[PDB]
């Protein structure tokens, strides 16, 4: 069946929000610091999820 | 029959085999289910009466 239903979706060509994750610094044998972005401050409002 | 939380006045058979499977009913388009779902395993596809 097909039909309209009214429920939660996200609309139609939304970008959304991009999130990468990355190795860490290192040399040839060693990790050293991690490398990030700056997600953690960026809070966001839950909103409908 | 009388199941989970749904009433109902129905004819089962064993029909083939159209639905979810993981949830436990098919409706059509309408309050109604027609209507398999639930006997284990099988496809009791329901029908009015
Ligand atoms: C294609 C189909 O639905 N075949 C069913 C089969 O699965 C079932 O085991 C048998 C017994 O009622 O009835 C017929």
């Amino acid at each position: 069946i097909t039909i309209t239903y009214q429920g939660l979706f996200p609309y139609q060509g939304d970008h959304g929000d991009m999130y990468v994750y990355s190795a860490g610094h290192a040399t040839g044998t060693t990790p050293q610091k991690l490398f990030v972005a700056n997600y953690s401050q960026d809070v966001k409002q839950f909103a409908n999820g | 029959y009388s199941l989970y939380g749904v009433s109902g006045r129905g004819v089962f058979q064993n029909c083939t085999a159209v639905g979810v499977r993981q949830q436990r009913f098919v409706y059509d388009a309408y309050q109604n289910l027609v209507g398999y779902y639930s006997d284990d395993g099988n496809y009791y596809c329901l029908r009015a009466c």
